[PDB]
């Protein structure tokens, strides 16, 4: 689906903003209805190296390595460099129909049998945009039907999508999405920092449990990132680990550092993308070039998320609790010092362990110890003061008893 | 705590002398049967025993 | 191997190797830690997170002679591989690994000791006290004129 959602955007976007601006999506029980207003593929006549005239979309729906991508790297601001994808669409379909409308006449496709039947016809009309409705193949693919889990995918890439383009308006199955990057920003974190450029915006955020991103070459949802979060992320921390350096005097790690984020990263209007794979998860265009294009500030997103105690302090609590929680003193606040484990004041008298018919007084104060000393005989009577106040007895742990110092 | 009423202490010789200022949600009401009423319902004047 | 310092890793797809990972690697830290991770939870009572975990190991693997081997990369960097040919050749028995690494103290002992001083750790109780460090406290436990600020006598 994504193949022909791109096809529609990029034909959005080779007119700068003015046709392909609405895009309906219908996906519903192993059917697809996908439509744009473009300008699509001309009645302009294409040629085969084979000699053979076949017409526009069609050479762009069936046959692969067709398109008007191949141009310059330039100038393109499009993502696409295959010359494939419709018909990696139609090949594992085993309905299909596709309307392209020019302004003059309407061009219509019918695909079945997986390329063993395909035609196309010339209908005079006056539509000017495109229409894809297909019916896939279960035989190749590892499935028999279409799940409600794919189309909260289509939902949220296209309420995304919609967040990196606002001109074009995306409905999906007549609902209709609106794009803003705050709300975005704030479903992800309520306390996500956001940056925004004539090209650029990115949300800083949090992951507790460890490292979320979704970063935007484009149009192509880059999973995998690229060269462009490389290089942003090394500007943001360069900024950002000297200044929490500088802060609480902890040297943390870089990927201690940058473990503890969520980034919405959206990026508009770049040229020269290299992507190294069909699968095209990954950019691989040189860092000269992206540096070049990227005039964000990201020493403003260092000092924004610098500040915010609501992503680094977590960082640096992390970072207390294996150097502080390492820096180990062990105490209360109850008298601090030394953890004396006998204290001098004793009374101990000659029969301290045999067995005969001594005592202890557990008397108070060293008037009563005193007066005891005056009074009692040295071989049986004994004494031991008290110190002083004292708690309530149950309220605490048998080690706490022995925290305890007079009843040690 | 309701946001409807507040109150300053003014407490006098004889007695008390709290200084009681109006906020604007409340009923304000009228005809001097049912604000008394509210009154001694919510600033409890009317006590009872045995 | 052991790692105080950061991640590290070794992997070889048959004679390639991937120093950014692949999805065997993925597979074999699951066999190990879900025989690994109970073991140390009933042993020593604690919850240490599965990348906490993770980041304090290297791991060094050798593979030899798996058929359909994917790879996404130029430099072949990422074995696309998916789980069921991973899972069908790779009859590598992570619950004798895991017990052997759960018999090496020389990984998990400074850790625990860290944890030991909050988990399993000694009562104190004794006097805490608390630095509220003092309050405004205008309206509470002062008398208030009416002539608060105004110019007077
Ligand atoms: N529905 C369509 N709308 C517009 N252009 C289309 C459509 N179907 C096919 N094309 C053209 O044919 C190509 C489709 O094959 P594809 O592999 O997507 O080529 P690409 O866009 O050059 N590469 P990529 O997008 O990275 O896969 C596009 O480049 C378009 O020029």
């Amino acid at each position: 689906i994504d193949e022909i959602i791109d096809n529609s955007v990029d034909e959005g976007i080779r007119t700068k903003f003015k046709f392909a601006n609405k895009i309906n999506v219908t996906i519903k029980n192993n059917q697809v209805t996908v439509e744009d207003n473009g300008r699509g593929i001309p009645q302009a006549m294409v040629k085969t190296p084979t000699g053979e005239e076949i017409p526009g979309p069609v050479a762009a729906w069936t046959i692969p390595k067709a398109g008007g991508n191949f141009g310059d790297d330039k100038e393109r601001v499009t993502g696409g460099m295959n010359g494939v994808g419709s018909s990696l669409t139609n090949i594992f379909s085993v309905m299909f129909v596709g309307e392209t409308g020019d302004g003059q006449n309407n061009i219509v496709v019918r695909c079945s049998n997986g390329m063993e039947n395909k035609s196309w016809e010339t209908i005079p009309g006056k539509w000017k945009g495109t229409r894809v409705t297909f019916i896939p193949d279960f035989m190749s693919f590892e499935t028999n039907e279409l799940s409600q889990v794919y189309l909260d995918i289509t939902l949220d890439r296209l309420q995304t999508l919609a967040v990196v383009y606002p001109d074009i308006q995306f409905t999906f199955n007549g609902k209709k999405v609106q794009g803003n990057f705050k709300k975005y920003a704030r479903q992800y974190d309520e306390h996500a920092i956001v940056q925004e450029q004539e090209n650029c915006s990115i949300a800083v955020g949090r992951s507790p449990d460890g490292f979320r991103q979704l970063t935007y070459v484009n149009n192509i949802h880059t999973k995998n990132g690229g060269h462009h979060i490389d290089c942003v992320m090394d500007d943001i921390c360069e900024d950002l680990i000297p200044q929490i350096k500088r802060k609480f005097k902890i040297d943390v790690t870089k990927a201690r550092v940058k473990e503890c984020l969520t980034i919405v990263m959206f990026v508009r209007d770049m040229k020269n993308m290299r992507f190294d794979s069909q699968t095209k998860e990954r950019l691989t265009s040189p860092f000269g070039e992206i540096r070049s294009h990227i005039q964000l500030d990201a020493k403003k997103i260092s000092r924004a998320i610098l500040n915010n105690e609501a992503i680094l302090m977590p960082i640096i609590e992390a970072a207390l609790a294996r150097k502080l929680a390492a820096e180990k003193a062990a105490e209360t606040k109850a008298a601090k010092k030394a953890s004396k484990a006998k204290v001098h004041k004793h009374i101990k008298a000659n029969l301290c362990g045999k067995d005969a018919d001594t005592t202890l007084f557990l008397t108070e104060g060293d008037s009563a110890i005193g007066y005891l000393i005056d009074v009692r005989d040295k071989e049986l009577h004994g004494g031991y003061p008290l110190r002083g106040k004292v708690l309530n007895s149950w309220g605490m742990s048998y080690a706490d008893m022995l925290k305890n110092k007079e009843l040690f | 705590n309701k946001g409807f009423i507040t109150w300053d202490d003014a407490c006098g010789e004889h007695g008390f002398g709290f200084k009681v200022k109006f906020r604007k949600e409340y009923s304000l009401s009228d005809n001097e049967e049912e604000r008394h009423a509210k009154i001694m319902k919510d600033f409890g004047l009317i006590e009872r025993r045995s």
